[PDB]
């Protein structure tokens, strides 16, 4: 089932790093790449000398991960990484004014900057794993008198735009890849309104979805957080935001994978009344994966939910990050990482992290292609 | 600014304008010359939702003409002074009546029962727009329109479709909603459905089902149906003139017309009586095609063959034949919906599985 | 909602003007939405879901049992039709969009009592992995009427808030049977909640991903206003087990039973006439009582003979042996 | 004890202001409605075990700003007094002596599975469920049930058949619904429904007793006894001697397994 | 060079900014019209955060692009 | 100054209304506040003792609890909607054919109203009380609007069930306070309108609602007959079937005359046809007499739906007139839809 | 006014509850103290289950 995982203790004002890390090493290729680092790993030049600080971040993750796998331990130290982060980006070394130490911020940003480092060092074959490509059509409302297609628009993570139309994540994602882009230059006139639709033409192999959870009240001129129950399913099917081309092929493969998945879901319960069984289902699945597989491709459009970063209490500028991650051998058995305080939690605890109230709610949701 | 209690005005009673040597009060006091003895000016008694009443000399920024003797005003909760005037409040249940941007289905996504569509448009929709031709001719406009007949004939659908199309305000009301265990609070749903309705006129008060208030009975011996009917008797009070029933309308659908009270038979209440018949041969064909508009189908089907094999069907059952075609279709494994599957949704689902027992017939 | 402050009714009954505090959009605040406002001066602190009247609908939301699909109330295509109406369009709307049809949401579950009509729906409840809310039809009746109109309505709109849920209307043979006016009786007060069950199913907006099940012991008396084929659409009768269908059920019942080989389950079906699979569920336990008198850890063929003989004699002694409760 | 109670009393009163738990929210808050009529959106201190409290629980709120200080398990209603015993049925086995062949169908399927699940692990399948007693008056039917529940010491609810029928409607089935929720809450459970021939021969007024009431109560009882609930093991013991006041969904077996004639 | 900026509420507005301008200028022009200060603003393009000391064409962002605005948070 | 006036009102405080329940001494009074509970209070010198009587509304202070001044009678918010009902007014003869019932109505109502003195010679109890009953649609209420307009006396009027509250005996107090208001008012006409559920019998094998009926009914009996006997304030009671009523609401000597207004006669339909055809345009139509008589079934409200339906046949032809070619298809059609259910009633 | 065509007295319905408890009251804590002295106008206008 699972060992008894270890956590990171704080140095004081340290959970903003600890909580987020747990989730990153859930991601399969992410944990592999750092583990297998050599001094033979390259870089990508286009202008930056920050590529050698990028290397330094990668050794500290490797050994932080090494403590995690070892059980001679009850505390993972974050300590050399913290200095190395502050060196790499010196906006965390700003003083908090009538607060505490060297500045603390932010699960979203954090992943962005660590992923920047990793994509340089581990090459572009790793860059593509999270990178999402769209087909964007910027097209007139009434008859098109100008068209431009941008496939140079990209993201590496999707943005669920909470409009208060969020009752489910899928809704706001689907009408957050629909937006209206206003112009200002005579293309058919200055300020002509264009309907814009992004549809996905390439899914990543690892999907990351960030909630927008913030509002700037213009009615008090002060920032706030808003929360609100936005349900995310365990099984996310994103079929309807793809282009037709990419979808038909992923949905055909998915139906065979559902049959093996069904035989698993019966069989798992029987024998109870794990790693070896897992390996047999993986072997069965890969036969049905298409022979066009490459880095950064999902052989389904179905994902399962493997991690939640949570944020609690009052308005933004405030957070106590714990994180929850799902087991690597089990799928109803999840570990709660409250810094070095580790506990087993259930599926019901996971559902409640959709927010409402004034405590723990999702900010970042981590997936991986199909289920386990 | 907030916060401040919201209260109702008992009355305006008004003490005389302060220019007198002898108080300023209607009800005169003892002692010779007064002005600010215990003489104060214009007076309003307001009654609170803090369950009392207070006599105040009220603010003179707001007129005793901007004070009705039942008007909803702010009262300052720190110390009871009529602060300002606020809109009249209706219940949240009555605030659920108005549209969400209610989808239209015009008269052209309702196929079959053509004569009914024309009879409804005549009763409700055109007396609103051409009320001018009604005044010049000199007729009155009707007080509501009854819809009655078997379930599945599109009564509920039509009302939504026609209300949205001219965008006469579609007030959304369920008959059972009026029936509440709180007495004299169910009756305020009836009253504010008209208080709202005249502001939002031209308007359609759609009570879906008429049978929860509409009872045959109104002499009821030894039952608690005397609380239920009190949302029915208060309903007929507002379908008698105080004017505002000439642009304020009523639609009613009901499945059984034989349980209605005889005061809903009569004109000035429900005036026009459209019966919704069970579709005929041509009519059925139309209805089937309106569902087939949405779905992929075979082209070798003929809607007249389909009209032969149905005998005494109505539109709900023809919903149950177009959808049933696609059940048979998926089960074969075919993308399209076979022209044999339309014939086989009639027999598979009628509204009953075979024609019943036979043992000597 | 007053366009730019709001009029709230406290739960103190006292009405006040409040506004937006320090973390709320105007977008957040709807009509009929509850708000938490600061006790000392009333201003919107935190928006809250609509309506604290539901509290006795929080006893009717329940968590799904673990019952494998493999265990079935009989092996037929009949549970496969249930799998086309409820189950498959939840997992894959891909096929129901290509057809271009709107999935059927309704179904009737009907036939003689005790076949496992709810047994095939508990199997489906483990399976769909969509929330189940279960309803009792004689828990919708209370001394003051109009209280029960309120209860019914709030439960249904709560399923409209949800997406991928199933409301299983159980035991609507009392409240959900056909309406009829007495003229002296208090039957009218009961007919009120029947009408509320009709007007929620259709709505003024169509169902927002509500699959509807009706569990009826009887098809014989049900309301034509709930039996109309536009909200119950395809309805699959789960009828009595056969000579083969009874063997199939009894093969599951005797699989779960520690037994010794040499048994005939085909024989048992011969011995029983068309009779419930709850009869066959009690063959095994009464055979387990003849095992225990002898002191065994196993059952054999013989003790199934005696068990079957006992249940059959009691059926004669009573009524409902194949009965539908007459008619069609 | 001493240092733990220091910080126990810190967040406790003075007044402890009982609430009624309407609904939980999962962030450590709930919406309570008090008996004194103001609502509170309460917190939860998080030492009383956050999710161990459910609708219908009675909650201790603090004298200042309301946190769920703690939670009371049990609050004695006079409505579960009726079911619950106040006397011990001192006549047990062999004071109803004789009918020693019709006591092997209530102590080989009611008493004995609870005493020994051992014998029923051996056969496997689900243990016996329910019995119906009937026969001529004065065969000890009423006392048999009280005599097997004395010895097991399982939770003995006993409800009379003539209290299910009230001259008030709709609160009849709510009473019957209560009885089985208590049974499922108490793992070893025997519910004696004394007299359920007193549901088809007994009626009051015609507007709140009568036929409609009789239909409703019968149906409530099916859901309770097994229905869809999947509740804790309840043995049901029914005294009756008019066996057509009972549903054709209740006198099929697999809810009531062996039937007892006296 | 014309770019588009997607706000918190799924609303795309226009911005005219040069290929030789720092991200401090982008956040400055956005601070005018939203009332939001630069130190809370996070401009994303291609999944990468756009740091203030690097310019717009260090991330290879040229016209007809859409940047995504989200706001920070603090603590620890 | 409009804002200066706002400051002088804002800096004042409210006052709390009571009524003088009982004199205790002479400088201390028992009042029953409108907040509820009784208090013992003192007085300002500005109020005189002999203008303090019982049932007189007083101010109190809200921080000293002292009478500063006598206040006019309090009056219901509800009864100010009731004087705003007289709309739907019509002429003296505004129900055709039931004209014989108007004459019969004024005997009881208007002849003692102007002069109670012609009844002094006669020596009888002043005529008080009227019951109206019929099959709906005959203008029992339309008549009430005519006898409010024509006489021009103070008029009230009652909603059906909006004077039924959620408090038992608070729904009694309201109707009590409209009678008081109506006795302060000169020659007041009091219409109870569609009393059918607010006049029920004893029941109480029902719900708790039927005890609200019963509390509220008892209030009427004391008012009608006790130490109030009305001679200038008049009661008119409108009901849709007069055996919905408890027999103390069918008791004459509280209801001296019980007037039935029937369904319009064969040629009482005709009398409405001549007045409603002057309310429309026509090319000329004086050929009613046979056709309406033999398309009988109508009530008085259905005569004006034949008029409106002749304006629908007109709309087909595209006319802004009523032609008798339009009308006689109308009277045929209005009659047929009314065959839907009877109106069978058996009256005393 | 319907409860004596209902079951022959609705009081007799409550009485049956009383009396059914009473079947074990001679031993619970030793020996009846609570006598249920019932009374009626004739003994023939009681159901024969009493
Ligand atoms: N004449 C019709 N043309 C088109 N479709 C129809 C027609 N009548 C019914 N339908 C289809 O059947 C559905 C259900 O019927 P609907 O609920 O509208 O009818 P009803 O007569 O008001 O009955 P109920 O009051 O029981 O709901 C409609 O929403 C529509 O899809
Ligand atoms: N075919 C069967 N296989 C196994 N057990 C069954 C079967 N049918 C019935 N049972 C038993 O009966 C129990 C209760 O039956 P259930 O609640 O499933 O009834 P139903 O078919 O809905 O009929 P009713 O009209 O009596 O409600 C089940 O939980 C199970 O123990
Ligand atoms: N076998 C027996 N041995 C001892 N006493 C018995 C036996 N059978 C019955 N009795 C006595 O007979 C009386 C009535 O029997 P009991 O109340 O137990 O149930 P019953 O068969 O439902 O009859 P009823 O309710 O009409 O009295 C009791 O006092 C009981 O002790
Ligand atoms: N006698 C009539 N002559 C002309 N119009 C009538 C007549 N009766 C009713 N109407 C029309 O119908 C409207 C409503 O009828 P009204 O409320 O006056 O009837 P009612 O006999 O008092 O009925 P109920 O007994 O149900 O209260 C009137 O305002 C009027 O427009
Ligand atoms: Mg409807
Ligand atoms: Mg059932
Ligand atoms: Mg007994
Ligand atoms: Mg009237």
């Amino acid at each position: 089932f699972a060992q008894l995982p270890v956590g990171f203790k704080n140095m004081g004002n340290t959970c903003y790093l600890n909580a987020t890390l747990q989730a990153l090493y859930r991601v399969n290729d992410l944990r592999d790449m750092i583990l297998n680092y050599n001094p033979s790993q390259g870089v990508s030049n286009s202008g930056a000398q920050d590529e050698e600080i990028h290397k330094q971040i990668v050794i500290e993750m490797k050994r932080c991960f090494e403590n995690l796998q070892n059980k001679s331990f009850k505390s993972v130290l974050p300590i050399v990484l913290l200095n190395t982060l502050r060196k790499c980006y010196p906006q965390f070394a700003e003083r908090d004014s009538q607060g505490g130490f060297y500045k603390q911020q932010d699960a979203e940003e954090l992943f962005t900057q660590l992923f920047h480092s990793m994509s340089i060092v581990f090459g572009d074959k790793f860059s593509e794993d999270f990178r999402i490509q769209f087909k964007t059509t910027i097209k007139d409302t009434a008859n098109d008198n100008d068209i431009t297609v941008k496939e140079n628009e990209s993201d590496s993570k999707l943005q669920c735009h909470i409009s208060g139309t969020t009752n489910f994540m899928r809704n706001g994602l689907l009408e957050g890849l629909n937006e209206k882009i206003e112009k200002r230059s005579d293309l058919t006139g200055a300020n002509s309104i264009y309907s814009v639709e992004k549809k996905i033409s390439r899914l990543p192999k690892f999907l990351t979805v960030q909630y927008v959870r913030f509002f700037w009240k213009r009615s008090t001129n002060k920032k706030s957080k808003i929360l609100r129950k936005v349900v995310f399913p365990f099984q996310l099917d994103v079929a309807d935001m793809l282009t037709p081309e990419y979808a038909a092929e992923k949905v055909k493969v998915r139906d065979e994978l559902r049959k093996v998945e069904k035989e698993k879901n019966e069989k798992e319960r029987e024998i109870k009344r794990n790693e070896s069984e897992k390996d047999q289902w993986l072997e069965e699945y890969k036969k049905h994966f298409p022979p066009n597989l490459e880095k950064g491709e999902n052989p389904s459009c179905v994902y399962n939910l493997i991690g939640v970063i949570t944020h609690q209490g009052a308005n933004s500028e405030s957070g106590h990050y714990q994180a929850f991650i799902r087991d690597e051998l089990d799928e109803n058995k999840w570990y709660k990482f409250n810094d070095d305080k580790v506990s087993v939690v259930e599926k019901e605890k996971i559902e409640s992290l959709a927010g409402g109230g004034e405590s723990d709610s999702a900010l970042i949701l981590m997936y991986k292609g199909f289920g386990l | 600014q907030l916060p401040y209690l919201v209260a109702n005005v008992v009355e305006v009673m008004d003490m005389n304008e302060i220019e007198d040597k002898e108080n300023s009060e209607s009800t005169t006091q003892g002692g010779n010359v007064n002005l600010d003895n215990t003489a104060v000016g214009k007076a309003a008694v307001v009654k609170t939702s803090s369950r009392q009443t207070v006599f105040l000399p009220m603010v003179g920024l707001v007129d005793p003409d901007k004070l009705k003797p039942n008007d909803l005003v702010g009262v300052n909760k720190d110390s009871y002074l009529i602060l300002d005037t606020l809109p009249s409040e209706f219940d949240s249940r009555v605030k659920a009546m108005e549209v969400d941007e209610k989808p239209t289905e015009t008269y052209s996504d309702v196929g079959g029962l053509d004569k009914q569509i024309e009879e409804l448009v005549e009763a409700i929709v055109l007396p609103m727009k051409r009320a001018d031709k009604f005044k010049d001719m000199g007729i009155r406009a009707p007080k509501g329109a009854l819809m009655y007949g078997p379930p599945g004939t599109g009564k509920t659908l039509l009302a939504r479709a026609c209300a949205a199309q001219t965008n006469a305000t579609f007030l959304k009301l369920a008959a059972p909603q009026l029936v509440q265990m709180y007495i004299g609070e169910g009756a305020k749903l009836v009253r504010d459905a008209f208080a709202l309705a005249k502001e939002k006129a031209p308007t359609i008060i759609f009570i879906d089902e008429l049978d929860a208030i509409g009872t045959k009975r109104f002499d009821s011996e030894k039952s608690g149906d005397r609380e239920v009917q009190r949302t029915m008797l208060e309903l007929l009070n507002q379908l008698d003139g105080f004017s505002s029933d000439d642009r304020v309308k009523v639609l009613a659908a009901t499945n059984r017309v034989d349980v209605l009270d005889p005061a809903l038979l009569r004109s000035g209440r429900l005036d026009r009586k459209i019966e919704f018949p069970l579709p005929s041969e041509d009519s059925r064909a139309q209805i089937l095609q309106i569902h087939s508009r949405k779905m992929t189908t075979d082209d070798d089907i003929n809607w007249q063959e389909l009209a032969r094999s149905t005998d005494e069907f109505n539109g709900a059952q023809l919903k149950a034949v177009t959808v049933e075609a696609g059940m048979i279709a998926l089960r074969n494994g075919q993308s399209s919906v076979k022209h044999e599957d339309f014939v086989e949704g009639i027999s598979e689902v009628q509204a009953r599985k075979s024609k019943s027992v036979s043992f000597y017939a | 909602i007053i366009k730019g402050k709001y009029v709230i009714n406290l739960k103190q009954i006292a009405k006040f003007v409040v506004g937006l505090g320090e973390r709320v959009r105007p977008k957040d605040i709807e009509e009929g939405m509850r708000v938490g406002v600061d006790r000392s001066k009333y201003n919107i602190e935190l928006p809250l879901p609509p309506r604290i009247d539901p509290s006795v609908t929080m006893m009717t939301v329940e968590e799904k049992p673990d019952v494998t699909y493999s265990d079935v109330g009989g092996c037929k295509d009949q549970i496969e039709k249930l799998r086309e109406v409820v189950e498959l369009p939840l997992l894959s709307p891909e096929r129901f969009a290509t057809l271009g049809i709107d999935p059927p949401k309704g179904i009737l579950l009907y036939g003689p009592p005790g076949t496992g009509k709810t047994l095939c729906a508990r199997a489906v409840a483990n399976r769909t992995d969509a929330t189940f809310i279960r309803v009792i039809g004689s828990e919708l009746v209370q001394k003051y009427v109009g209280e029960g109109a309120r209860m019914v309505r709030e439960l249904f709109e709560m399923a409209r808030t949800k997406k991928a849920c199933i409301i299983f209307f159980d035991e609507i043979d009392a409240v959900g049977g056909a309406r009829f006016d007495d003229g002296a009786g208090g039957d009218n007060e009961v007919q009120r909640t029947m009408l509320e069950l009709i007007t929620q199913l259709d709505g003024f907006d169509p169902r927002g991903n509500i699959k509807v099940m009706f569990a009826t012991n009887r098809p014989n008396t049900l309301d034509p206003a709930l039996l109309r084929p536009g909200r119950i659409d395809r309805k699959v009768e789960f009828s009595l087990p056969d000579l083969e269908g009874r063997a199939n059920i009894f093969r599951i019942h005797s699989k779960s039973m520690s037994v010794e080989r040499g048994i005939r389950w085909e024989l048992i079906s011969r011995l029983c006439p068309n009779s419930t699979g709850a009869e066959l569920r009690s063959v095994c336990t009464e055979a387990g009582m003849f095992a225990i008198r002898a002191r065994r850890k196993v059952a054999t063929e013989k003790d199934f003979l005696k068990a079957v003989d006992k249940v059959i004699s009691g059926y004669k002694k009573f009524s409902s042996t194949s009965r539908y409760m007459q008619y069609n | 004890q001493e240092e733990e109670k220091k910080q126990l009393e810190e967040i406790r009163g003075n007044p402890l202001s009982i609430g009624t738990l309407e609904e939980i929210i999962d962030d450590d808050h709930a919406i309570v409605t008090s008996p004194t009529m103001p609502d509170y959106y309460v917190s939860i201190l998080s030492f009383v075990d956050k999710e161990l409290l459910e609708p219908g629980c009675s909650v201790l709120l603090h004298h200042k700003t309301m946190s769920i200080v703690g939670v009371l398990q049990d609050d004695a209603d006079p409505m579960v007094s009726v079911m619950k015993m106040d006397k011990s049925p001192t006549e047990s086995y062999s004071d109803i002596g004789g009918l020693e062949s019709q006591i092997q169908e209530i102590k080989e399927s009611v008493e004995l599975p609870l005493t020994h699940p051992e014998l029923y692990e051996e056969m496997g399948i689900k243990p016996p469920k329910g019995v119906i007693l009937y026969g001529a008056p004065g065969t000890g039917k009423t006392l048999l049930a009280k005599a097997v529940a004395n010895q097991t010491s399982a939770t003995f609810l006993r409800i009379v058949g003539s209290e299910l029928i009230q001259k008030y409607l709709g609160d009849g089935p709510r009473l019957c619904r209560q009885i089985f929720k208590v049974a499922g809450e108490n793992a070893p459970s025997i519910v004696f429904i004394d007299e359920i021939d007193a549901i088809g021969t007994k009626r009051y007024d015609s507007n709140s007793g009568g036929e409609r009431e009789i239909q409703r109560t019968m149906l409530e009882l099916l859901n309770q006894l097994d229905g869809f609930d999947d509740r804790g093991d309840v043995k049901v013991i029914m005294a009756t001697n008019k066996i057509e006041t009972l549903d054709p969904a209740l006198i099929r077996p697999g809810r009531i397994d062996r039937k007892i004639l006296f | 060079m014309q770019i588009f900026v997607k706000t918190l509420t799924g609303k795309t507005i226009t911005l005219e900014v040069e290929p030789s301008d720092t991200i401090e200028n982008v956040k400055a022009k956005i601070q005018d019209k939203e009332g939001i200060p630069p130190d809370q603003q996070r401009l994303i393009f291609a999944g990468k955060q756009l740091e203030d000391g690097r310019t717009l064409s260090d991330y290879n962002i040229q016209k007809e692009s859409t940047l995504h605005l989200v706001l920070r948070l603090r603590g620890g | 100054d409009k804002t200066e006036n706002d400051i002088k009102a804002l800096q004042s405080i409210g006052q709390l209304i009571g009524e003088v329940m009982k004199e205790l001494s002479e400088e201390k009074y028992i009042v029953k506040a409108s907040s509820g509970p009784r208090y013992i209070v003192g007085v300002r010198n500005s109020v005189d003792r002999s203008k303090l009587k019982k049932g007189v509304r007083v101010t109190l202070d809200i921080t000293t609890l002292t009478i500063m001044r006598i206040l006019p009678r309090e009056t219901d918010p509800l009864v100010y909607n009731m004087t705003s009902f007289e709309q739907g007014e019509i002429t003296f003869d505004g129900i055709g054919g039931l004209t014989e019932q108007i004459r019969e109505l004024r005997e009881v109502i208007e002849l003692p109203l102007k002069n109670p003195e012609i009844f002094q010679r006669v020596g009888i109890k002043p005529p008080k009380g009227v019951l109206l009953y019929g099959p709906p649609g005959t203008g029992k209420t339309l008549l009430a609007k005519a006898v409010a307009a024509t006489i021009g006396a103070n008029f009230i009027f009652s909603p059906a069930s909006g004077i039924v509250d959620k408090y038992i005996g608070e729904s009694a107090r309201i109707i009590r306070e409209m009678f008081a208001y109506a006795k302060e008012h000169e020659p007041c006409i009091i219409f109870m309108d569609e009393v059918d559920a607010i006049g029920g019998r004893r029941f109480s094998e029902g719900t708790s609602a039927d005890r609200e009926i019963q509390r509220t009914l008892m209030e009427l009996l004391t008012q009608m007959d006790g130490f109030d006997n009305l001679g200038q304030t008049k009661i008119i009671m409108a009901t849709n079937r007069p055996d919905t009523l408890d027999p103390a609401l069918l008791r004459p000597g509280r209801l001296d005359r019980k007037v039935e207004i029937p369904l319009p006669n064969e040629a009482g339909r005709l009398e409405i046809f001549k007045i409603h055809t002057a309310k429309v345009k026509k090319t000329g139509e004086f050929d009613f007499e046979a056709a309406v008589k033999m398309s009988d079934g109508f009530n008085g409200a259905d005569i004006r739906n034949c008029a409106t339906e002749a304006g629908f046949f007109a709309i087909r032809d595209d006319r802004d007139h009523i032609n008798p070619d339009d009308l006689m298809k109308a009277v045929r059609k209005v009659a047929e839809v009314k065959k839907l259910e009877g109106t069978i009633e058996y009256q005393k | 006014s319907t409860r004596v065509e209902g079951s022959g007295g609705g009081d007799s319905e409550v009485q049956r509850t009383m009396l059914e408890l009473l079947n074990q009251l001679d031993g619970f804590e030793t020996s009846k103290n609570i006598k249920i002295i019932m009374a009626t106008n004739r003994l023939d206008i009681l159901d024969p289950a009493l």
